[PDB]
C-alpha cells in the first residue's frame, strides 16, 4: 500500500500565501488521481483540487478556483497545494490523498489518506 | 533338501539399478553366493559380478543389485542371469529392454503463429521418475513428417532439465507439428507431443458448453441439454448470441444434424439449448434407439458478441449414448480364484465420461445379500466363498441404485478360472486386502490366508513377501507364522516410495505330500493415491485484496523441496481457447508409468509360476522349479 | 478546446501469448522440509488471466508438476483493440477498438482518437486528427469502427488512445499487424533430383547444379524461401533371407551308437544350435528348446570319448583301426563345438597331432585307409574320381578349425598346412570335377593362396554362375556348393556370393535324414557364416556438401545409415542457384521448393456471397435510406448467416424499422440491440434464417444524423454464414465516396493515401517574403517552380494539372528545362480547394517524397506539403491589392536565383 505524509502548513496572515507539500510512500507514478482536502472546524471535509497523473487536467472547487494552483512531481513522489490570495474562509485541516481517477471531485475514489497538517489563515 | 531361488524382475533395462533377491530355502549355515550377468546366446562377456552371502541370521534372506552396461536390430535382446549358491548353479534367460526411462516434452504453449519461437523443455528421467544424465535426441518435424530441426544434447549436471526453442518461419505449413525425442542408448522408445500452428489473435472470452450430465441415456425423453457458457478471459460475463449445432460420431465418422442447428441468445453470460430425442432419431435415419448406443455425441457453439468485435467456437465431444448412467468394469479384479478360498471383487463403476463414480451400490446376482458401496475411487470389494472345484466361476454384477429404474441400471459379467495346481495337490495361498484410496503414512493390514491340508501346516513356519514398486524391488521381508495360525497380518507401512502403485507377492515353500519340493505362491496389485514425491505449490506473495494492472509489479510465492529447481511459464488463458492439447499434468506422468509396468495381471496365474510371471518376476531354483521364459517385451493382449 | 488525450497516455503495447520462461533454485532454508522462495514478476501489459504452470526437479524427490496457478489483471475502463492476424496490402478494412465501462452506474463520455500513421491511409492525416466523443452505458461497451487502408508491406502498428471526460481515467493500446502482399501464397517445385554417386557422375562423386527459382507468377519485389531438402532414401545392401526355423526342428537329435553312429546323431544338433544362434532365431524357435539340444550336445561329446583310441584316433570300434577321414571330422566337429560348450581341449590337439605324424606324407597328401564303415557321412568324398585331391583338401579345412585352437599345442601345424598347400596349387589346374575344385577352392582360400587362374578356374567352374554341380548325387552338390560359399566368404567377395546362396535357399535343402551328415553340417556351417560376415541393409553411407554462393560456408551431411539424420532441411532465403555435391555409397532424394507470392485474384473477395449497400438520400437533421441486398452463391440455400452493420460516423437507425424487421419471418434482430439507446449505437447485427440463391434478399431501414460531423467515415455491411467467418464479404457505404473505398492513389501495386488536405494552407496575405524564403530554402523542400497551366485533364480518380515549367527558381532531383511540362496530380475533392485556372501562372514547391512515376515519365503529387500560390501576372501588378504580393514573389526569384539558400 501507500501512505502520506503533510508539511508545509502552519500560521499565516490573512493576505499571505503559502504551499503545502505532500510526500508519499511509494512511487506516485501510475496513480491517477492526488488530490488535496480540507476540513474547517465545524464544517464537513470539502473537495479542494484535484491532478492528473501526468499533471496535464486538473480540477478546483468554486470557492478557491482562481487562488490555489495543484502540482506534483512523479520523480519526487511529491505533491503540492500552492495556495494564494488566502481568506479567513480557508482555515481548515488539510488532507492529501491518493486516488484511483474515478471521479477525482469526490472523496469516495480515495483509498489512502494522510495525516492532515493545519493552515490558519487568521483574520488579523 | 534345500531349495535356492533367485527372483528379478521380468524385464531389465540399460544403465538401470536392477535388483536380484537371493533365497535359501530350508537350509542351515553360510551360503556364499556369486552373482553374475553374462550375454545371450553367448556366455563371454561378464556385464556384472557381485558377490554375497546368506547369513542364517537373516534368516537367508539378501539381495544383489546390478547394473547392464549399455554398451549396445529389430529383435529381443537377452541375457543370462547366474547365480551359484555354494556349488548349484540356478540360472534364468532374462528379456531385456533397450531402454536408458522417459522423456516428457513441455511447450510453453499449444498453439503458434508463423513466426513466433516454440519454447520446450525435455525432462529426462529414468523408470523411478528420477533425473539422469543421458544423450538425448530431439526433432521437430512438419505435419509432413519431414524434421526440420534435429538436436543432440548432453542432460548430465542439467538436473534433467533440457531447456531448447526453435524459430517458427514465416513461410511453414499449417496443421499439427510434432517434436519428438529419444534416448540415444534406446532408440526404439519415442515420446512426442504435438502442438498447432495457425493464423490466429488471442480472443477476449471463452466459450465453455456444458451438458447436464456427461452422457445420452438413450430413453431420456428430454433429449440431450446442453448449458452455453461464456465470460470474459479476466471474469466477467458476456452478452452475445450462441449459435448452436448437434452431431453423431460413430467411431471416427461425424455425422452433423442441420435440424439440431438452433440460435439462443447468451444472458448474463449463459444460455441453454436442448437437442430433442425426435431430431436425433430424424437425423440418424429413424433406427431402432438401441443402435445409438455406443456411440457418442458432440456438440458446437459458436457465441458472437452483440457488438459483432469478436466471436469464438467452442466444442464438447465425446458424449456418449448410454443404456446406464454407469458402466462396470472388471479390470482391477483378478481373473483366477482359488477354489475353497474367498474370491475377492473389485468391481470397478465409472460415469459415462470415465470419472469414477460415488456410492453408487453393486451386488452379485444370484446371491442377493452381498451388497457392497464404490468408495471414492469407484471401486467396491465384493468377497464371495467359492466351492472347492474346478469349475469356472462366472460373476455378473449389477448396480442397486434406488433412484433408477431396473432398466437404466448398469450390468457387466466377467468369469474367473480355478487355480491350476503342481499335480493335483489343493495346498492354496491368498493374499487379501481392502481396496480403498491408499495414501502415504498409512499402514496396509496385509491378511495371509493358508489353505492347505492340516497334516503339513506344521511345516510353514514363514512367509517370504516381495514389495515390486516401478519396475524394481523396493522392500522384500519375511512374514513368520506359527503352527496353527492359518491367518497372519502383515502391517505394512506405506510411505512416499510406494507412489503410484506397488505389488505384493508372497510364496510359502515346503516339502509336503510325495516327498515333493512344493511351491505355493500369490499376488496382489495395490493402488496408491497419486500425489507428487515432494511437492510444488505456486500462489501469491501478496495480500492482493487488489485485482493487479497491467504492467503492475507482483510478488509470486513460490513452495516446494529443497535445492529443488523450479521452472516457470506463464501463458495467455486465451492460448487454451485455442488449443487446450499436449499439456504436462501429473495424470498424464502417472500414465507413462503404468503402461511401462511389466506386471500383466491383478492376481495370482494357473500355477505358482504364473503368479511369478504375472507379476513380473522370474523363478529359479536347483530343485528345477522355474518360471516360464519370457520373450516378448509387451503385456499379453486380451 | 480542450484535447482530452492530453493525459500523456503510455499505450499499452506488452497479446506476449507465452512468458515468465525462467528457471529458479529454491536455495533458501527449508522450514518443515518446504522451501519458500519469493519472487517479484512484472506482468506484461495484456488485460487476461495469466495461468502460470511450475515443474520442479529434484534430487531426492523426483519431477513434480505444480497445480496451475492463475492471475487476473483488469481496469475499468480500458481499450480492446480487435485487430486481425494480417492484412492484404492496399485492401480496405475495418477494425473494432472495443472500449468497456465496468462502472457500476456511472455512465462515461469519452474521447477516443485513431492515432495516424504513413504506413495507412485513414481519415488522420499529418494535420488531421480523427477524433471523436462517445458515451458508454455502465457495464456495457461500444465498439468504435475504424476504416484503415495498409500501404507498406511488413509488420505495421495500430495505435488508439482514449481519456474520459470528468474523470482522471485514459487508457490507450498499440498492437501490431502483418501487411501480407494482394497476391496468395502459393509454393512450386523446383527440383527433384536422385542422389547416386557410384551410378551418376564420375570419379565417384555427382556434381548436381540447382537452378535458381524459376517463379514467372511471382508479385514484384516480394521475398521467397527456398527449402533444400536432403533427405537419405533407406532401402532394404541386400542380404538374403535365414532359413526359417520351422524347417530345422527335426534336426535335434540324441546322439547315441558306436564312434561312427554317435557322431552321426551329434551332428544335426550341434550345426541346429550353432545356425541358430548366429541367426538368433530362438524366439520364433522356443527358447526353453535351447538348453536341451544342450544337453544333446554334450551328450555326444560324452559318448564319443568312449571310442577315442587311446592313440589320440578316432575309429568305430575300441578294437577297429583308426581313419584318417573320421579323425579329421571329430576335429571338424569338435572344433566348431568349441564356441558353445567345451570340456576338454587336449582331445581336439591330440587327434590334430595324430593326423599329422600317422597320415602325412611330405608330399602333403592325406590317405585314407579307409576304415570308415559309414560310407554315409563321408559325403561328396565317397564316389569322387580325384578322391586323393579331395581327401587332402578335407583333412586341411579340418587343421584350420583348430588351428587357433591348437596352435600352441601342435608346433607343427603350420608345416603340414603349408605341405598340404603345396600339393593343392600343382594338380588344381588338372581337375575335372565341381566337387574337388570347390572342396579344395575353400581348402586353398581359407588363410590361403588361390593363384589368379586357380581364382579363374573356381569362379568358371559355377555353371550358370551360382552353383557346383556334377554327375553323382545331389547331397554331394549342395556339399560343394556349401564349401563354395565358404570360401567367397573367406575371400571377402561379394559379387558372386548372391547368386550362389540365392540357388542355395531354392534348394530347400533342410538337412536331416540318410547320408546327410556332410550335407547337414556344411550348409549350416556355411549359411552361418553369411549371417555372421554379411554387407539387411546395403550400406547407406553418403557425404553430401552443398556449396552456396548465397553464404561463405559449405553446410555438409554424412547420411550414414544411422536414424540421426535422416532428412536434414537447409533454408536459404536467397533465391541463387547452387552446387550440390554428393559422394559415397546409397541412394538419396533431394528435393528444392521455393514459397513465393503468385500474383492473383486480390479475386479472394466476396466468393460466397453477393453484396449491394446504397445509401440513398430519400425522405432529424439528415435522414437516408440505407438498402441491402445479399445473395448466396451456392447451389442451394444458405443456412443462418449475419449482416455485421456498421453506421457512418455520425448516424444512428431507426429504432422502428428495426423493430418492424426484427418481426420478420427469416429475420431475427436481437432484443439487447433494440433496447439500446438510440445515441451510442453506431454497430448493429441483423440475424438472418435463410438468404436465397435465387434472388437478392433486401432489407431497408432508415438512418437519422443525431450528431452534425465534418468528416463522415464510410460505414460498412458484412455478410457470412455462422461456420465460416473467413468466407465473407464486405462493402462500404457512403454519400459523396466510390464504393466505400477511402481516397488512395494506385499504380503498379503502390498506393499513397490521399486523405491529406490538398496543400499548405497558409493565406496569401499572412506570409511574408522572409516566410517564403525560409519555408522553400528548408532541404525538405527539393523543387522551386514557376509554372503555368496549360492542361486541365479532368478525371474521376484525379484530377491531372499539366503544369508548363515556366522558370526554375530552385532545381530539385528532377532534371527540367524551361518549356517542358510536368503533370501535377490531386484527388477531386481538392478540385474546388486549389481552384486552379488554365494559362494563369503559379509559385510551386513541394517534397521530393510527393514524386510519383519513373524519372522518363515523373509526375508530382500536391499534397500537404507542396505550397501552391496564384501568380499574378505583370499588367495584373498594377492593383494595390497585388501589389504585396508581387513585391514578394518578384523578390522571392530574384534571391532563390542569383543567391540561393545559405545552410
Amino acid at each position: 500500500q501507500v501512505q502520506l505524509v503533510e508539511t508545509g502548513g502552519g500560521l499565516v496572515q490573512a493576505g499571505g500565501s503559502l504551499r503545502l507539500s505532500c510526500a508519499a510512500s511509494g512511487s506516485i507514478f501510475s496513480l491517477n488521481a492526488m488530490g488535496w482536502f480540507r476540513q474547517a472546524p465545524g464544517k464537513e471535509r470539502e473537495f479542494v483540487a484535484t491532478i492528473n497523473r501526468s499533471g496535464g487536467r486538473t480540477y478546483y472547487a468554486d470557492s478557491v478556483k482562481g487562488r490555489f494552483t495543484i502540482s506534483r512531481d512523479n520523480g519526487k513522489n511529491m505533491v503540492y497545494l500552492q495556495m494564494h490570495s488566502l481568506k479567513p474562509e480557508d482555515t481548515a485541516i488539510y488532507y492529501c490523498a491518493a486516488g484511483t481517477g474515478w471521479s477525482p471531485q469526490t472523496d469516495n475514489e480515495y483509498n489512502y489518506w494522510g495525516q492532515g497538517t493545519q493552515v490558519t489563515v487568521s483574520s488579523h | 533338501s534345500p531349495m535356492y531361488s533367485i527372483i528379478t524382475p521380468n524385464i531389465l533395462r540399460l544403465e538401470s539399478e536392477e535388483t536380484m533377491v537371493l533365497e535359501a530355502h530350508d537350509a542351515q549355515g553360510d551360503v556364499p553366493v556369486t552373482v553374475t550377468v553374462h550375454d545371450f546366446p553367448g556366455k563371454k562377456l561378464v556385464l556384472s559380478s557381485e558377490k554375497t552371502v546368506l547369513t542364517p541370521a537373516t534368516n537367508h534372506m539378501g539381495n544383489v543389485t546390478f547394473t547392464i552396461p549399455a554398451n549396445r536390430k529389430g529383435r529381443n535382446k537377452f541375457v543370462t542371469v547366474q547365480a551359484t549358491f555354494g556349488t548349484q548353479v540356478v540360472e534364468k534367460v532374462v528379456l531385456v529392454s533397450l531402454q536408458s526411462g522417459y522423456l516428457f516434452i513441455q511447450t510453453d504453449k499449444t498453439i503458434y503463429t508463423p513466426g513466433s519461437t516454440v519454447l520446450y523443455r525435455i525432462f529426462t528421467v529414468n523408470h523411478k521418475l528420477l533425473p539422469v544424465g543421458r544423450t538425448v535426441m530431439v526433432n521437430i518435424e512438419n505435419p509432413e513428417g519431414i524434421p526440420v530441426k534435429q538436436d543432440s544434447l548432453s542432460s548430465q549436471n542439467q538436473l534433467g532439465v533440457l531447456p531448447l526453442s526453435w524459430d517458427i518461419p514465416e513461410l511453414v505449413n499449417m496443421g499439427q507439428w510434432k517434436i519428438r525425442a529419444y534416448y540415444e542408448n534406446s532408440p526404439q522408445q519415442v515420446f512426442s507431443t504435438e502442438f498447432e500452428v495457425k493464423e490466429y489473435v488471442l480472443p477476449s472470452f471463452e466459450v465453455i458448453v456444458e451438458p447436464t450430465e456427461k452422457f445420452y441415456y438413450i430413453y431420456n425423453e428430454k433429449g440431450l441439454e446442453v448449458t452455453i457458457t461464456a465470460r470474459f478471459l479476466y471474469g466477467k460475463k458476456v452478452e452475445g448470441t450462441a449459435f448452436v449445432i448437434f452431431g453423431i460420431q460413430d467411431g471416427e465418422q461425424r455425422i452433423s444434424l442441420p435440424e439440431s442447428l438452433k440460435r439462443i441468445p447468451i444472458e448474463d453470460g449463459s444460455g441453454e439449448v436442448v437437442l430433442s430425442r425426435k431430431v436425433l432419431l430424424d437425423g440418424v435415419q429413424n433406427p431402432r434407439a438401441e443402435d445409438l448406443v455406443g456411440k457418442s455425441l458432440y456438440v458446437s457453439a459458436t457465441v458472437i458478441l452483440h457488438s459483432g468485435s469478436d466471436m469464438v467456437q467452442a466444442e464438447r465431444s465425446g458424449i456418449p449414448i448410454v443404456t446406464s448412467p454407469y458402466q462396470i468394469h472388471f479390470t482391477k479384479t483378478p481373473k483366477y480364484f482359488k477354489p475353497g478360498m474367498p474370491f475377492d471383487l473389485m468391481v470397478f463403476v465409472t460415469n459415462p465420461d470415465g470419472s469414477p463414480a460415488y456410492r453408487v451400490p453393486v451386488a452379485v446376482q444370484g446371491e442377493e445379500t452381498v451388497q457392497s458401496l464404490t468408495q471414492g475411487d469407484g471401486v467396491a470389494k465384493l468377497s464371495i466363498n467359492t466351492h472347492p472345484s474346478q469349475k469356472p466361476l462366472s460373476i455378473t454384477v449389477r448396480t442397486k441404485k434406488q433412484e433408477i429404474s431396473e432398466a437404466e441400471q448398469a450390468t457387466r459379467t466377467m468369469q474367473a478360472l480355478p487355480y491350476s495346481t503342481v499335480g493335483n495337490s489343493n495346498n492354496y495361498l491368498h493374499l487379501s486386502v481392502l481396496r480403498t484410496e491408499l495414501r502415504p503414512g498409512e499402514t496396509l493390514n496385509v491378511n495371509f490366508l493358508l489353505r492347505m491340508d492340516r497334516a503339513h501346516e506344521a511345516k510353514i513356519r514363514y512367509y517370504t513377501y516381495l514389495i515390486m514398486n516401478k519396475g524394481r524391488l523396493l522392500k522384500a521381508g519375511r512374514q513368520v507364522r506359527e503352527p496353527g495360525q492359518d491367518l497372519v497380518v502383515l502391517p505394512l507401512s506405506i510411505t512416499t516410495d510406494f507412489i503410484p502403485s506397488f505389488r505384493l507377492v508372497a510364496y510359502y515353500t515346503l516339502i509336503g505330500a510325495s516327498g515333493q519340493r512344493e511351491v505355493v505362491a500369490d499376488s496382489v496389485w495395490v493402488d496408491v493415491k497419486d500425489s507428487c514425491v515432494g511437492s510444488l505449490v505456486v500462489k501469491s506473495g501478496q495480500s492482493e485484496d487488489r485485482q493487479p494492472v497491467p504492467g503492475q509489479q507482483m510478488t509470486l510465492k513460490i513452495e516446494g523441496d529443497h535445492g529443488a529447481r523450479v521452472v516457470l511459464v506463464a501463458v495467455d488463458k486465451g492460448v487454451f481457447v485455442l488449443n487446450k492439447k499436449n499439456k504436462l499434468t501429473q495424470s498424464k506422468i502417472w500414465d507413462v508409468v503404468e503402461k511401462a509396468d511389466i506386471g500383466c495381471t491383478p492376481g495370482s496365474g494357473k500355477d505358482y509360476a504364473g503368479v511369478f510371471s504375472d507379476a513380473g518376476l522370474t523363478f529359479t531354483s536347483s530343485s528345477g522349479q522355474q518360471t516360464a521364459q519370457r520373450a516378448e517385451l509387451q503385456c499379453p493382449q486380451p | 478546446e480542450d484535447i482530452i488525450a492530453e493525459e500523456n497516455i503510455v499505450s499499452r503495447s506488452e497479446f506476449p501469448e507465452s512468458w515468465l520462461w525462467n528457471v529458479e533454485d529454491l536455495k533458501e532454508p527449508p522450514k518443515n522440509g518446504i522451501s519458500t522462495k519469493l519472487m517479484n514478476i512484472f506482468l506484461k501489459d495484456s488485460i487476461t488471466t495469466w495461468e502460470i504452470l511450475a515443474v520442479s526437479m529434484s534430487d531426492k524427490k523426483g519431477i513434480c508438476v505444480a497445480d496451475p496457478f492463475e492471475v487476473t489483471v483488469m481496469q475499468d475502463f480500458f481499450i480492446d483493440l480487435r485487430l486481425p492476424y494480417s492484412v492484404v496490402r492496399n485492401e480496405q478494412v475495418e477494425i473494432r477498438a472495443v472500449l468497456y465501462n465496468y462502472r457500476q452506474n456511472q455512465e462515461l463520455k469519452v474521447r477516443v482518437e485513431l492515432l495516424h500513421n504513413p504506413a495507412f491511409c485513414s481519415l488522420a492525416t499529418t494535420k488531421r486528427r480523427h477524433q471523436q466523443t462517445v458515451t458508454i452505458p455502465p457495464k456495457s461497451s461500444l465498439s468504435v469502427p475504424y476504416v484503415i487502408v495498409p500501404l507498406k508491406t511488413g509488420l505495421q502498428e495500430v495505435e488508439v488512445k482514449a481519456a474520459v471526460y470528468h474523470h482522471f481515467i485514459s487508457d490507450g493500446v498499440r498492437k501490431s499487424l502483418k501487411v501480407v502482399p494482394e497476391g496468395i501464397r502459393m509454393n512450386k517445385t523446383v527440383a527433384v533430383r536422385t542422389l547416386d554417386p557410384e551410378r551418376l557422375g564420375r570419379e565417384g562423386v555427382q556434381k548436381e547444379d540447382i537452378p535458381p527459382a524459376d517463379l514467372s507468377d511471382q508479385v514484384p519485389d516480394t521475398e521467397s524461401e527456398t527449402r533444400i531438402l536432403l533427405q537419405g532414401t533407406p532401402v532394404a545392401q541386400m542380404t538374403e533371407d535365414a532359413v526359417d526355423a520351422e524347417r530345422l526342428k527335426h534336426l535335434i537329435v540324441t546322439p547315441s551308437g558306436c564312434g561312427e553312429e554317435n557322431m552321426i546323431g551329434m551332428t544335426p544338433t550341434v550345426i541346429a544350435v550353432h545356425y541358430l544362434d548366429e541367426t538368433e532365431q530362438w524366439e520364433k524357435f522356443g527358447l526353453e528348446k535351447r538348453q536341451g539340444a544342450l544337453e544333446l550336445i554334450k551328450k555326444g561329446y560324452t559318448q564319443q570319448l568312449a571310442f577315442r583310441q587311446p592313440s589320440s584316433a578316432f575309429a568305430a570300434f575300441v578294437k577297429r583301426a583308426p581313419s584318417t577321414w573320421l579323425t579329421a571330422y571329430v576335429v571338424k566337429v569338435f572344433s566348431l563345438a568349441v564356441n558353445l560348450i567345451a570340456i576338454d581341449s587336449q582331445v581336439l590337439c591330440g587327434a590334430v597331432k595324430w593326423l599329422i605324424l600317422e597320415k602325412q606324407k611330405p608330399d602333403g597328401v592325406f590317405q585314407e585307409d579307409a576304415p570308415v564303415i559309414h560310407q554315409e557321412m563321408i559325403g561328396g568324398l565317397r564316389n569322387n574320381n580325384e578322391k586323393d585331391m579331395a581327401l587332402t583338401a578335407f583333412v586341411l579345412i579340418s587343421l584350420q578349425e583348430a588351428k587357433d585352437i591348437c596352435e600352441e599345442q601342435v608346433n607343427s601345424l603350420p608345416g603340414s598346412i603349408t605341405k598340404a598347400g603345396d600339393f593343392l596349387e600343382a594338380n588344381y589346374m588338372n581337375l575335372q570335377r565341381s566337387y574337388t575344385v570347390a572342396i579344395a577352392g575353400y581348402a586353398l582360400a581359407q588363410m590361403g593362396r588361390l593363384k589368379g587362374p586357380l581364382l579363374n578356374k573356381f569362379l568358371t567352374t559355377a555353371k550358370d554362375k551360382n552353383r557346383w554341380e556334377d554327375p553323382g548325387k545331389q547331397l554331394y552338390n549342395v556339399e560343394a556348393t556349401s564349401y563354395a560359399l565358404l570360401a567367397l566368404l573367406q575371400l571377402k567377395d561379394f559379387d558372386f556370393v548372391p547368386p550362389v546362396v540365392r540357388w542355395l535357399n531354392e534348394q530347400r535343402y533342410y538337412g536331416g535324414g540318410y547320408g546327410s551328415t556332410q550335407a547337414t553340417f556344411m550348409v549350416f556351417q556355411a549359411l552361418a557364416q553369411y549371417q555372421k560376415d554379411a554387407p539387411d541393409h546395403q550400406e547407406l553411407n553418403l557425404d553430401v556438401s552443398l556449396q552456396l554462393p548465397s553464404r561463405s560456408s559449405k553446410i555438409t551431411h554424412r547420411i550414414h545409415w544411422e536414424s540421426a539424420s535422416l532428412l536434414r532441411s537447409e533454408e536459404t532465403k536467397e533465391n541463387e542457384g547452387f552446387t550440390v555435391t554428393a559422394e559415397g555409397k546409397g541412394q538419396g532424394t533431394l528435393s528444392v521448393v521455393t514459397m513465393y507470392h503468385a500474383k492473383a485474384k486480390d479475386q479472394l473477395t466476396c466468393n460466397k456471397f453477393d453484396l449491394k449497400v446504397t445509401i440513398k438520400p430519400a425522405p432529424n437533421k439528415n435522414t437516408m435510406i440505407l438498402e441491402i441486398c445479399t445473395r448466396y452463391r451456392g447451389d442451394q440455400d444458405a443456412t443462418m448467416s449475419i449482416l455485421d452493420i456498421s453506421m457512418m460516423t455520425g448516424f444512428a437507425p431507426d429504432t422502428d424499422d428495426l423493430k418492424q424487421l426484427a418481426n420478420g419471418v427469416d429475420r431475427y434482430i436481437s432484443k439487447y440491440e433494440l433496447d439500446k439507446a438510440f445515441s451510442d449505437r453506431n454497430t448493429l447485427i441483423i440475424y438472418l434464417d435463410k438468404v436465397s440463391h435465387s434472388e437478392d434478399d433486401c432489407l431497408a431501414f432508415k438512418v437519422h444524423q443525431y450528431f452534425n460531423v465534418e468528416l463522415i467515415q464510410p460505414g460498412a455491411v458484412k455478410v457470412y454464414a455462422y461456420y465460416n467467418l473467413e468466407e465473407s464479404c464486405t462493402r462500404f457505404y457512403h454519400p459523396e465516396k466510390e464504393d466505400g473505398k477511402l481516397n488512395k492513389l494506385c499504380r503498379d501495386e503502390l498506393c499513397r493515401c490521399a486523405e491529406e488536405n490538398c496543400f499548405i494552407q497558409k493565406s496569401d496575405d499572412k506570409v511574408t517574403l522572409e516566410e517564403r524564403l525560409d519555408k522553400a530554402c528548408e532541404p525538405g523542400v527539393d523543387y522551386v517552380y514557376k509554372t503555368r497551366l496549360v492542361k486541365v485533364q479532368l478525371s474521376n480518380d484525379f484530377d491531372e494539372y499539366i503544369m508548363a515549367i515556366e522558370q526554375t527558381i530552385k532545381s530539385g532531383s528532377d532534371e527540367v528545362q524551361v518549356g517542358q511540362q510536368r503533370t501535377f496530380i490531386s484527388p477531386i475533392k481538392c478540385r474546388e480547394a486549389l481552384k486552379l485556372e488554365e494559362k494563369k501562372h503559379y509559385l510551386m514547391w513541394g517534397l521530393s517524397s510527393d514524386f510519383w512515376g519513373e524519372k522518363p515519365n515523373l509526375s508530382y503529387i500536391i499534397g500537404k506539403d507542396t505550397w501552391v500560390e496564384h501568380w499574378p501576372e505583370e499588367d495584373e501588378c498594377q492593383d494595390e491589392e497585388n501589389q504585396k504580393q508581387c513585391q514578394d514573389l518578384g523578390a522571392f526569384t530574384e534571391s532563390m536565383v542569383v543567391f540561393g539558400c545559405p545552410n
